RNA sequence: GUUUGACCUCAAAUCAGGUAGGAGUACCCGCUGAAAAGCGGAGGAAAAGAAACCAACCGGGAUUGCCUUAGUAACGGCGAGUGAAGCGGCAAAAGCUCAAAUUUGAAAUCUGGUACCUUCGGUGCCCGAGUUGUAAUUUGGAGAGGG
RNA sequence: GUUCUUUGUAAAGUGCCUUCGAAGAGUCGAGUUGUUUUGCAGCUCUAAGUGGGUGGUAAAUUCCAUCUAAAGCUAA
């Protein structure tokens, strides 16, 4: 059927019409009369549907038809474990709220905490969290109003049990309402201890639907986006994906290149996802571009076979890269071949590479060949405001981006030379971000 | 009695500031102040009561 | 800004380096007079957070007292001599067996800096003759004891006010 | 007579501590050396123990949480300087 | 045994000089000056253990009028 | 006289007694060519003088006044800095390049942080002898504090080396007698 | 360089401009104090005054004063007697300012002298003061940077 | 009320988003002495920063309440 079919509050017609989505995706046909039902669920689709927007339109539509106060309650509640899904799904979340009367905020580990106490303070009536943040803020934020619970959701509990966050989910949920609450949550696959959070979760008895070399460079942490940039001149009229961890990374290099005049297209959570659309496309039509996205963004979308994949910042699931690149190579039958950056604290990234037994060529680096603008990238850094604080913001969230990451033991913080990261940023002294080390 | 200083705290080298203080805009543009005392002998001069 | 430095290192008293400082001073101190101007205060940041600015009209004296209050006789002392200053307030710096050691910042209301600016001109008001005299300074409300909470009472002055209120009869026109 | 939440009031001295206080404390401790009773009281506890250390600083003090403070404070410096 | 003596932050006079007369009673107690919580009372243990106290005493004045 | 017999009596006492180490870092301090052109340095980044500063609004306010508006560029001003907040806030960013101390300002207690301070930050901090010397380079009386962050291109070069000729000469040769108690020999 | 100069300190001025004292003292505020006197300091009022408050409630909301609380609580050879306060009702109602992180792309601040002017001042110029911090902005009820 | 001027990328306010987000130490407090009926003063000692002050509360390895001291002004 179609979004604009069903019976929807006319904001969110509004907001659904300027998303550019009109016809619905199967999956997401099929449990959205559940989701308008008001039973709980549990579901498996794959990473990028659209599984947002597919819990976003009935929760709204909850908010509508209850029309609280922002004092009044929370309700919706989101829980998701990677502080990028995290963004890419409050960037989606922001216009339909936007046309919608109620409110939308973010608790992540990692943001200030004086942030996340104010806007609770304030009252959020759709919170979108990770779940290890959501313990102290419960536990720690006083006169937060928690009492009303109408809904919750979880998204890939793959992910939050392979992080590790059940037993936090535990403690949460025993800390959760039940009576008020309902619960619907989306996984790709299932394990037991899944199974046993669901069966905490979902008050009703739920109706469910069920539907090689690589490249590897090694390059220290400051020449690695000097070296990207030279490799992307040395590429050009070849069109190359770029996966990153962060869009404010996102938007800050396609601005920086974009400043240096080769043509960029940018493609992250917080562009709008018409202009995304429309970026996407023009990729896809121009078949020489460059294009900058983050990881999650990239595995919402299929792939057009790619003279490279390019992989700068650390993977979001890296098993996940591992099915990626295997599936790339066996869905284009023109070559695309993958390289990633690799600083020389990840090397034993390479041994799990090593586990996966697929093979590896080491890509090497001339020193000669170094393009030489790090020197023009002060100048400009201290020339203009905006790109400060964009270059700043790309290093923020860089940051962020590797204390929200799972595997300690292939990036450690404390490896890590933010001098050298800064360097690359562009700053001679590392800005501060206030960041656990 | 009296030992020498130790320097435990000071070994250790800070490779940030203290305060994430966000960048002001004055620091990159030309001074605003500079200005604003401009225009006001461009007024005094345009009164007369200061010769070029 | 560099107060901060200096208002930590300051609660460390008898740590080894303000020590040095306090008994060199005092030595110093001692080869002078009972009450002399100083140049500059000593204690910065204390200063300001008792409210000095660095500018003409704010003199500071550093005063000798035996060991009332010491530091309100000290705050007289300077009072008496200067009268045509107006005491803004005083605070430690050093002490002897013989001796503590005050720096007093007083205002003069004649300096057209002080009748100007805003932020100061209540003091040249002649209700702010001579506080230290009737204790209208911080160490004078502190020995008044003046605040509020059940810990303060009547307490000494305020004991004969309500002395004065077991003292006077109030009668109506019509008797109640 | 229902009910009605307020947006409770905290006061900023009781929200943390910042990484600028911290540095700067800690960076006045090792500027302004120790003490003499602190000179005495790191021998003390390296001589005879934490117990009869607590008790001289409670003497020294006033209060007893305080003094608990004080020993565990010579106790980072005594970590601070002897391993490092 | 040793024995130990302690009060609150709430003494009126004649509240306070019982204090002194037990004190002058046992000599095996002791009269450590005043402790700031009525409330957290399991440092008094510690305090004993600092003090080899095998019974230690704990005065709570409430209000000024209540013991 | 009584101030003349205090003076002099004055520098007997302290060095009669056991300074303690965080002072007498001061008067170990930098030697006679280094501080010459670091001299040589700073008065190539002198700050402009109320004079000149005037002197350049005038001339900008009588080009506008005629109007003949000539242009808007200027670069930005370079000059040292020096005012003692001012010098404690271009660190913990970093951004002081080099820093100059007094060794002499009578209370003391306002520097003695300044080197442990520029020491954790690894800030090229030098203590130079006379706070008149920093402010005859900056305008003022006394300036006990010169921090200097912006440098041009034609003068970077010889940034770099005399940072290098002061940690060789500063940081190498007095480091282990900064812990050292001075003083207590009696006069 | 045995010279010269920055400072810093301390003196001196028949230098310029200001200011302190004494009287009175009904009321006010401090200090001392017997069987009150005294001292010191002000004003038309003074003081106090914007909670490190009161409460335990369906909470209240700077200070001041009146009525009530109340001759109660409490204290006292619990003898002589001493002797409150919360709340409530009313009068009156008013709130603000510093000190902490940089303006660093320009000490932007002010006294004083002089020349004029529409003079409880204004403008200009010049000495000074001031970075050992004068301005703007911010006092938690936050606030700041940006967008 | 009339009348003359006042802008210079001048100053401010409201909502949303983003990034931050620093405060009164010889003080608090403790002991003693005097003084007062609990404060004040002297002498000695002398702190903390999710800190501190104060009060109820307990089904108890308690919870909750309520303010921000050690700076200042303010009519009636």
């Amino acid at each position: 059927e179609k979004f604009e079919e069903l019976k929807l509050s006319q904001p969110t017609l509004k907001a659904i019409e300027k998303m550019g989505f009109t016809t619905m995706t199967s999956v997401q046909a099929r449990t959205i009369p559940p989701l308008l039902a008001g039973r709980d669920v549990l579901g498996a689709a794959k990473t990028g549907s659209g599984k947002t927007l597919a819990f976003l339109i009935p929760a709204i539509e909850l908010l509508h038809s209850l029309k609280f106060k922002p004092r009044n309650g929370t309700g919706i509640i989101v829980i998701t474990p990677t502080r990028e899904l995290a963004l890419q799904i409050f960037g989606v979340a922001r216009e339909l709220m936007e046309f919608h009367s109620q409110t939308f905020g973010i608790v992540i580990g990692g943001a200030n905490r004086r942030q996340e106490a104010e806007k609770l303070m304030k009252g959020v009536n759709m919170l979108i969290a990770t779940p290890g943040r959501l313990l102290d803020h419960l536990q720690n934020t006083k006169g937060f109003v928690f009492k009303n619970l109408k809904a919750l959701i979880i998204d890939e509990a793959d992910r939050i049990l392979e992080i590790g966050f059940e037993d936090e989910m535990r403690q949460i949920i025993k800390i959760l309402p039940n009576e008020d609450r309902q619960s619907m949550l989306f996984s790709a696959t299932q394990t037991t201890k899944v199974e046993d959070l669901a069966r905490i979760s979902l008050r009703p008895g739920p109706l469910f639907i069920n539907v090689l070399e690589q490249g590897y460079v090694v390059c220290d942490s400051d020449k690695r986006f000097l070296l990207l940039f030279s490799f992307l001149k040395r590429n050009q009229k070849k069109k190359i994906i770029v996966f990153l961890s962060s869009c404010n990374s996102v938007k800050y290099y396609a601005e920086l290149l974009n400043y240096i005049d080769l043509p960029v297209l940018e493609l992250h959570g917080k562009q709008k996802q018409q202009k995304r659309t429309n970026t996407f496309f023009e990729f896809c039509n121009a078949e020489r571009g460059i294009l900058i996205c983050t990881d999650v963004a990239a595995r919402g979308l299929d792939i057009p076979a790619v003279d490279w994949i390019i992989q700068f910042d650390p993977p979001d699931d890296p098993r996940d890269y591992i099915h990626r690149v295997g599936r790339t190579a066996r869905g284009t039958k023109g070559k695309g071949k993958s390289l990633m950056f690799l600083t020389p604290n990840e090397l034993g990234f390479l041994r799990y590479l090593k586990a996966s037994k697929v093979p590896l060529n080491e890509y090497e680096f001339p020193e000669n060949k170094i393009a030489n603008v790090q020197s023009q990238l002060e100048k400009l850094i201290k020339s203009n405001y905006y790109l400060h604080q964009t270059a700043k913001d790309g290093y923020r969230s860089y940051l962020q981006a590797y204390a929200s990451h799972s595997l300690k033991t292939v990036y450690q913080i404390d490896k890590l030379d933010l001098a050298k990261v800064a360097k690359s940023y562009g700053f001679p002294v590392p800005p501060k971000v206030n960041i656990t080390i | 009695p009296y030992e020498p200083l130790i320097d435990w705290f000071t070994r250790h080298e800070e490779v940030m500031p203290l305060t994430a203080v966000p960048e002001p805009k004055r620091r990159f543009v030309p001074s605003k102040n500079e200005a604003k005392r401009v225009m006001k002998i461009v007024r005094a001069i345009r009164e007369g009561r200061i010769i070029p | 800004g560099a107060y901060k430095y200096l208002e930590e290192l300051q609660r460390k008293k008898q740590s080894d380096v303000l020590r040095f400082l306090q008994r060199v001073r005092v030595w110093e101190y001692r080869q002078k007079n009972v009450i002399h101007r100083a140049a500059r205060p000593t204690r910065p940041d204390k200063a300001r957070r008792l409210g000095y600015k660095a500018k003409q009209g704010f003199v500071i004296y550093r005063v000798r007292v035996r060991r009332r209050s010491l530091r309100a006789t000290a705050e007289e002392r300077v009072g008496r001599r200067a009268a045509n200053l107006r005491v803004l307030n005083s605070y430690w710096v050093n002490q002897d067996s013989t001796y503590k050691y005050f720096e007093v910042i007083l205002v003069d209301p004649q300096h057209k800096a002080i009748r100007r600016d805003a932020r100061y001109n209540w003091i040249c008001d002649p209700v702010h003759k001579h506080r230290e005299a009737r204790g209208l300074t911080a160490t004078g409300k502190k020995s008044r004891g003046i605040n509020k909470g059940h810990k303060f009472n009547n307490t000494k002055a305020g004991r004969r006010k309500t002395w004065k209120r077991q003292n006077t009869l109030s009668l109506w026109r019509y008797r109640k | 007579v229902t009910s009605m939440t307020p947006a409770p009031k905290i006061s900023y001295k009781k929200g943390a501590a910042s990484n600028r206080t911290k540095f700067v404390r800690s960076l006045v401790r090792e500027i302004a050396g120790l003490s003499p009773y602190e000179r005495r009281l790191i021998d003390l506890i390296r001589n005879s123990g934490e117990k009869r250390a607590r008790k001289v600083a409670k003497k020294r003090l006033g209060s007893f949480t305080r003094a608990k403070a004080k020993v565990e404070e010579m106790n980072n410096i005594i970590a601070a300087s002897r391993r490092h | 045994q040793r024995t130990l003596l302690i009060s609150s932050r709430g003494v009126n006079y004649r509240h306070r000089h019982l204090i002194q007369d037990l004190s002058g009673l046992l000599p095996h107690s002791r009269k450590e000056p005043k402790l700031d919580t009525k409330k957290d009372l399991q440092q008094l243990n510690e305090i004993a253990e600092l003090y080899n106290c095998n019974n230690v005493l704990f005065f709570e004045a409430r209000k000024h009028q209540d013991l | 006289p009584e101030y003349v017999r205090v003076q002099r009596q004055k520098k007997i006492l302290s060095i009669r007694l056991k300074v303690p180490p965080t002072i007498a870092q001061f008067q170990y301090t930098l030697d006679r060519n280094t501080a010459a052109e670091t001299f040589k340095l700073f008065n190539k980044y002198r700050p402009e003088t109320a004079a000149e500063k005037k002197e350049r609004l005038t001339k900008e306010a009588a080009a506008v006044a005629e109007g003949k508006s000539k242009q808007d560029a200027s670069p930005k001003p370079y000059a040292v800095k020096y005012g003692l907040n001012h010098v404690v806030a271009l660190i913990e960013n970093k951004k002081a390049k080099l820093v100059l101390i007094a060794n002499d300002v009578d209370p003391i207690e306002l520097v003695v942080f300044l080197p442990a301070l520029c020491k954790k930050m690894g800030v090229p901090y030098a203590i130079v002898k006379g706070k008149a010397r920093l402010g005859t380079l900056v305008n003022q009386k006394t300036s006990a504090v010169a921090a200097l962050t912006e440098v041009r291109a034609e003068d970077e070069a010889a940034l770099a080396k005399l940072v290098s000729t002061i940690d060789a000469n500063f940081a190498d040769k007095y480091d282990e007698v900064k812990k050292h108690w001075g003083g207590g020999i009696l006069g």
